[PDB]
């Protein structure tokens, strides 16, 4: 089964800084990687699907990229509303698996 | 007289599985004689033959089953495109497995044959290791509806597993194309050129293998063969549609890699200017001074330079003046 | 899909799923333009049940669904209008070529709209699909922006004869507007060719060859799109399906001729681009040849003189030569005459 | 409403009412003076030049009962030729092409033609048109134009446009003759750009002919109620003239393609010739200087210093080397 | 179409001239088939074939070798075929066409064969005439594409044996289009081989083969477009002779011709790309050779200049007997060589 390791587990940064979250899949998932933002105690929200396309209604600071089995999420300039846990999903197969979550905290 | 084609001849193993709606049994043996009574049974079975180099085995099975020789040379002939043969007693299909290696990009293909005979399916593989393990797992663990059907469903399962392996191959090639395009765009290098060329060749081989296979599946389902039951027509139709998907992806991938090659090979211009200007200025600078240095190699009793005082400083100054004049005139012509 | 017209089977999907194939998922809107000989109405809604009742409306109506990422809306419209599921799959399938299919109850057409972008030398197509059933014309679009504003203006302001005629005339008008925008696209491509020609003939830059190659690829893609469009128009004009009424059939001849013109213009543009590449290569070769002139003249006036110097710069004995009197001025005059002769020969060669 | 014309400085209004019983011409820009002419039984030809002032065209269209969209089309500049038929009027839009000497520029000039009952209205972007022979013939009372209706006036104007096309084609023919003489006499970058400008202008003429063919074909095939006969043979003759124009343009295109091929061949030949002469002299004289450098040793004990008068032998060897190098060029057909 | 035969110059009036190049062989095959039986008959006697004109059952006549203008004339005279149709039959340098008459339909088609190890594309014009119950077919030489139709008639396979002659005309045209597809496959394989060869090793044989392929593709385009036109004409109206039941089949063949035209245009574009690739590769190779030549020239001409220095027979040598003069000039040698090598490495040469 495809398993995806998301790193770093938690990185702290301030507003206006470019923050990058990477996530690597053990097996080959073509491009079906989606990024979700979840603030504590609420339902997750979709940000990027297909590893490069950002969902309608999402700020342009979020962006995704892919180089082989390595997927990255970058925020161009942080905001006070961008400190949450970010997950990494593959949907290449019917058995969907998630990442582990990378909590971004104000520092 | 049958001649083999496979380069390697290291291993040879025979196995057979007899499954029925009630009971099940699998057999493994080395002697060719043990597989003879299995065809006599009414229950569909599946003889797995690894290694076609053992020509006596294939000759024996061909003469016992009632197979025309041309099928035997075709099974022995690895270097051939996939095709289907319709005969009044059996259908003969040859396919091609594929293995892709990462960190060392090559595409290796191993021919596989499939003969469907009444209530038995014959296949002749080339080496150990294949892509039909899930079919055996479903046979052993009572998964699906394969046991409830006849040998046509077994042939369907084999072809479907092979197409699934083709999909996995396409995933690996997808990763290769992504990293290759990223590397080429980020930094054009000779190793990237070799990778692009190898990937284009691999895609060409894939197309040459997959496009006939779509026609093969179309023949299997649309022609309504007498041996293939009408109940298994939709399954062959589904495999045909999967082959459609594979072909479309292969064409798109070749288009991407060809575009990459064209973009890389577009720019060659700067050399003809830069290196040629360098050569011309160097030659035009250094030939005249060499001529002035060599004209004094003339051997004579009398020559003016002998009497002249400070002849060496004079000739050096003249040569320097000529070089300065030439280099100044070079700025008039630019470059 | 020709063989018996069944729903195809994918691998990563459940058997009956219709999947949108394009990239545009931003905007969704349904726009209706219902008109008669005297009265017309129009509205914009995001509710499909407000356009479902128009299937049985006697007057010609124009339902326009923008945004087909909403597969639910497309499936609802198809279920209510009795559209075959394979037709819906083709509607949602974007990577496709223009086609026309005639059914016993409706006519299904696929067309393309391009938008050439300046300063970003690439053209992007958007698939538009049309279903001409009974007295209604269904139009499907990917995103906001289309070429059918003149048809809306004609309906609103009662221009032409569109109000009198039925839905097949609306289909004719829509195809006419699309081919007119194809003409506009060709004009823009001609302007780009003009700019590229100026760049090639004035300054042979490094990126000019890349621009030529990408323009050539654009023309290739345009040809690949336009040829099926000509097939569609020829089929509409010549196969005369029952829904066209035989009274609007001559109106498709103009559009067929227009597609023929567009194909010819694409061919000529491709030839022009290739000729520009040839001229660029000739200019580069001429520059290298201008360098050849200097290099060759220097070598051809200097090598023989040093050869003579090397021949005379040798040490043997027992021969009444070499050591002489006034022979050095003789050799001086010798290569002076050689240089003069070479200059005269250059005068014949017409360079320097 | 919105007007995007290239020229805005000139503005003039012409009215020219003609009849066999009397002739009349009107000048100046009195907007209200043109309205009553629509009631005249005798044919009239109102000529309007300068559309940057939309008020006059708006007023004349409103008084003549023309659709506002037709007026907006008149205001447009980059409009392909088209014919639109309406119950009261027909809308004709065409191109007028002018060619200037000493500059290889092809210029466009849109002209609109609408006739109602007997009144014909023009629309000119700039002062100057090729209808001067037509109005001169009207003034001089020549031909059957004065005894016919406005349809014959429209035919006469279209015929004048076709004659202007003819004049443009012979001007381009003279242009082609001059540039052919130049390219076969002296090639240079300017000749290349001028010939390629011819090529693009010929492509433009080919493009513009086809909508003219379409509008003429519709005009003489739809037999409109407004145009009541006495026009079919004349429009067919104009159609034949357009066919001949197309043929002449195609021939010119072949000529200019030949010219461009000639220039490319000349450049290649010059490069080959210079490389040829450099290589010949290099291969004939560099080895000889290499041998001379070999024999330029200053050794105190040189065994090759004295070899049975080796001086003439060495020069004979050099001559033989030069001859065989020249012959090898002749053997493989160099010169 | 016209009653008056065309009047060529230098030929006696009313003469018919075979135009092609093949004169080796001549043979007439007749395959008369019915709902319940078939017959085969291969002779060189035209008389034994003439009575088949009025047979109720469908007849397939295959007259191979049209250099025998007498046989063509006799067949045309007996079947009532106009002289101009016979002239078009004998004319080979003619693009495909279809002509409709009252009692027959005349179709001009073209075959193609590709040769391996010697890439030449050859054409052969075949003419078909559908008169009453018979389908006359004229060929230049032995060797055709309609063997599958022959075997289908022999083995009563398909619905051909139970239908009229118009279905036979269909079968022949569809077989011709099928071998057009086969030719396209052969050409695509050759294009792949040429692509690899040109991209790996630019030679004169490469451009020779590529230009020959380009000419062949232009010829294929010029042949394939009118064939699409004539199949369109065969399925659009075709009032008198072809039954309304057979028109979907002609529609299928028209679609196949559209696909063939698309494929040949794609091949033309690919070959143009190959020519551009060859030009770029040759320019790159010449640039590399110039890089090498300039490297040695720039690192050795100054060396020859410094060798010319200390090579002049002057009275006053400053270092006339200075110790280590040869080692110091060799040190200058090494320093100059190293610094030029380093400098040329900066530009990545």
């Amino acid at each position: 089964d495809i398993q995806m390791t998301q790193s770093p587990s938690s990185l702290s940064a301030s507003v206006g800084d470019r923050v990058t979250i990477t996530c690597r899949a053990s097996q080959s998932v073509s491009s079906a990687v989606a990024w979700y933002q979840q603030k504590p105690g609420k339902a997750p929200k979709l940000l990027i699907y297909s590893a490069s396309s950002l969902y309608s209604g999402v700020p342009s600071r979020f962006s995704g990229s892919r180089s082989g089995t390595d997927f990255t999420l970058t925020i161009s300039s942080l905001q006070p509303e961008d400190f949450a846990t970010y997950y990494c999903q593959q949907s290449s197969s019917s058995l969907i698996t998630f990442g582990q979550g990378t909590k971004v905290e104000i520092k | 007289t049958l001649v083999y084609t496979g380069k390697y001849r290291e291993d040879f193993e025979i196995e057979v599985m007899n499954y029925s709606i009630e009971e099940f049994r699998e057999f493994k043996t080395t002697d060719v004689e043990s597989v003879l009574p299995f065809r006599d049974s009414s229950t569909p079975t599946w003889i797995n033959i690894t290694g076609i180099h053992r020509t006596d085995v294939v000759q024996r099975v061909g003469e016992f089953f009632g197979i025309h020789p041309l099928v035997l040379e075709d099974i022995l002939n690895v270097h051939q495109r996939p095709k289907v043969e319709f005969f009044e007693n059996y259908v003969f299909i040859v396919l091609k497995m594929f293995t892709y290696d990462k960190n060392l990009h090559e595409l290796e293909s191993e021919q596989v044959s499939l003969i469907l005979t009444k209530n038995c399916v014959l296949m002749f593989q080339e080496k150990i290791g294949d892509v039909f393990d899930p079919v055996r797992e479903r046979i052993r663990y009572n998964r699906g509806i394969i046991r409830k059907k006849r040998a046509d469903y077994l042939l369907y399962s084999l072809i479907d597993a092979l197409v699934d392996d083709y999909f996995v191959l396409l995933e690996k090639i997808d990763d290769e194309i992504d990293v290759l395009e990223e590397e080429v765009l980020e930094r054009p290098e000779k190793e990237t050129v070799q990778r692009t060329h190898q990937l284009k060749r691999n895609l060409v081989e894939l197309r040459k293998t997959i496009w006939p296979l779509r026609e093969v599946l179309s023949s299997l389902y649309r022609d309504v063969p007498p041996l293939i039951e009408k109940e298994t027509v939709p399954y062959f139709r589904d495999v045909y549609d999967h082959t459609i998907q594979i072909a479309d992806t292969v064409e798109t991938f070749r288009d991407i890699v060809s575009g990459l090659l064209d973009v890389y090979l577009s720019s060659v211009s700067n050399k003809t200017n830069e290196v040629m200007k360098v050569l011309t200025i160097i030659a035009t600078i250094f030939m005249p001074l060499t001529f002035i240095a060599g004209i004094y190699g003339m051997n004579f009793e009398y020559m003016p330079e002998l009497r002249w005082k400070w002849g060496y400083p004079v000739v050096l100054a003249v040569m320097g003046v000529i070089a300065v004049i030439m280099v100044v005139y070079f700025k008039k012509k630019k470059w």
